[PDB]
């Protein structure tokens, strides 16, 4: 799980 | 979808304009002396807290959001030091000889020599700084410059011929918006194409800078200087 | 003093034409990563001396100082030798056609530790050349641009500021040049602006690709797989 | 230097 892939709907 | 291609010129900067992040400030406590670990440090912590705004700033250029999750994490992994690395120049334009990381952080050439490999990318970075300034760089042709390198960058290493070519056709828009805008100034239809041009070019001064960069980067992680945020380890592990 | 100044749009496609280097053969006879990678890196160095010719024959570029061109050269060659490489390989796709009897295919790219990575991205650049159907006259354009800006805000007096200027004067001399080609094709102005960029939007990707294979380049020689030439070697070192 | 030698050439 991606650090990035979750910022980018956060 | 066509949000971001149905944009007039101006609608563009001005969504530019306002998607703009903050100037962070740097954690520099300057009643402690400087180290290769210390500024280092200092560093890729205002790195880290800059790409949190990067990554909504991403979101607020038109077209961006309109891709998969995949390919915006891939366009902002291959692009993210290149924009903070154009950031950085624009802010230390009028400073020549200094790099203003933040207001309470501003470096010159013999200040990167306190770590190895660094004077090397701040000279280089120094040099594109002057650049800027003896071609009078606008904020508004800087903010376009931002957004062509976030949807650029990455674009030939993912491809989806079909998000291919709409990343493609917002990215024209972005030449006939930074045109439009040297129309504007009251440039000639001569000056116009020769500028886009300079301005363009320059671009792959930063893809080379950007790439020593991360190359230097990769380097500190392996000599054990500094501890690096989960999320710029997630970003260097994204080149190879 | 400077009469690349005084050359016409077409003295110049023809002067650029004319300076093409030839198609150079692979002396290539099971495929070893030692023996394949002896073939393109035996290749590469036969290219060089070529290149160097048609630098000299690049106009604006005998104009410059020994030391000046010395550095262009060792800062563009691999940019320069992919550009070409990925023009050869247009019309096939799939395949990169090092020389006419080294077709290599994506996938004996494996063959090499990590070689397969720049394949796809030379492969992918050749689909974007052939998908916007480059025309022969832009890329000795592209390639004659990629020489003169790869290294020139690399340098660091009054008289070595000129040599910044001119250069920049025939740069844009070459934006004309490229520019005379598109409105000669009827291409309208939007068009023609939109594909410049188009273009030198490509030419940070070469240098991306550039940056990626001065690496594996450079530890593939370090762990001896193969011998470089004398030359080879001082065109690596130049990057370290 | 090879490349200084050979641009001379
Ligand atoms: C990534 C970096 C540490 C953080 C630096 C940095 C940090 C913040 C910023 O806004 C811009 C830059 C540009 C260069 C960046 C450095 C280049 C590289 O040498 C390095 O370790
Ligand atoms: C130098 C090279 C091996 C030889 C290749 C090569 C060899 C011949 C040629 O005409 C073009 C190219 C383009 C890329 C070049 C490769 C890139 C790099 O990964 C490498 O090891």
């Amino acid at each position: 799980h991606k650090i990035l892939h979750r910022l980018l709907q956060d | 979808n066509s949000l971001a291609l149905s944009l007039t010129a101006d609608q563009m900067v001005s969504a530019l304009l306002d998607a703009e992040p903050p100037i962070l400030y740097s954690e520099y406590d300057p009643t402690r002396p400087f180290s290769e670990a210390s500024m280092m440090g200092l560093l890729t912590n205002l790195a880290d807290r800059e790409l949190v705004h990067m990554i909504n700033w991403a979101k607020r250029v038109p077209g961006f959001v309109d891709l998969t999750l995949h390919d915006q994490v891939h366009l902002l992994e291959c692009a993210w030091l290149e924009i903070l690395m154009i950031g950085l120049v624009w802010r230390s334009m009028e400073h020549p000889g200094k790099l203003l990381f933040a207001p309470n952080l501003l470096l010159d050439r013999n200040q990167g020599k306190c770590v190895e490999g660094m004077v090397e990318i701040f000279d280089m970075l120094l040099a594109t700084s002057s650049r800027f300034r003896m071609m009078n760089l606008q904020g508004e042709e800087f903010v376009c410059l931002k957004s062509i390198i976030l949807l650029n960058s990455g674009v030939y290493t993912f491809l989806s011929l079909e998000e291919k070519d709409h990343i493609h056709r917002v990215l024209d828009k972005i030449t006939d918006t930074l045109i439009h805008l040297m129309a504007k100034a009251g440039l000639t239809l001569q000056q116009q194409h020769q500028r886009l041009a300079q301005l363009l070019l320059i671009l792959s001064h930063i893809r080379h800078m950007s790439n020593k960069g991360m190359e230097h980067l990769y380097s500190m992680k392996c000599k054990n200087v500094v501890p690096l945020s989960d999320l710029l380890l997630e970003m260097l592990d994204a080149h190879r």
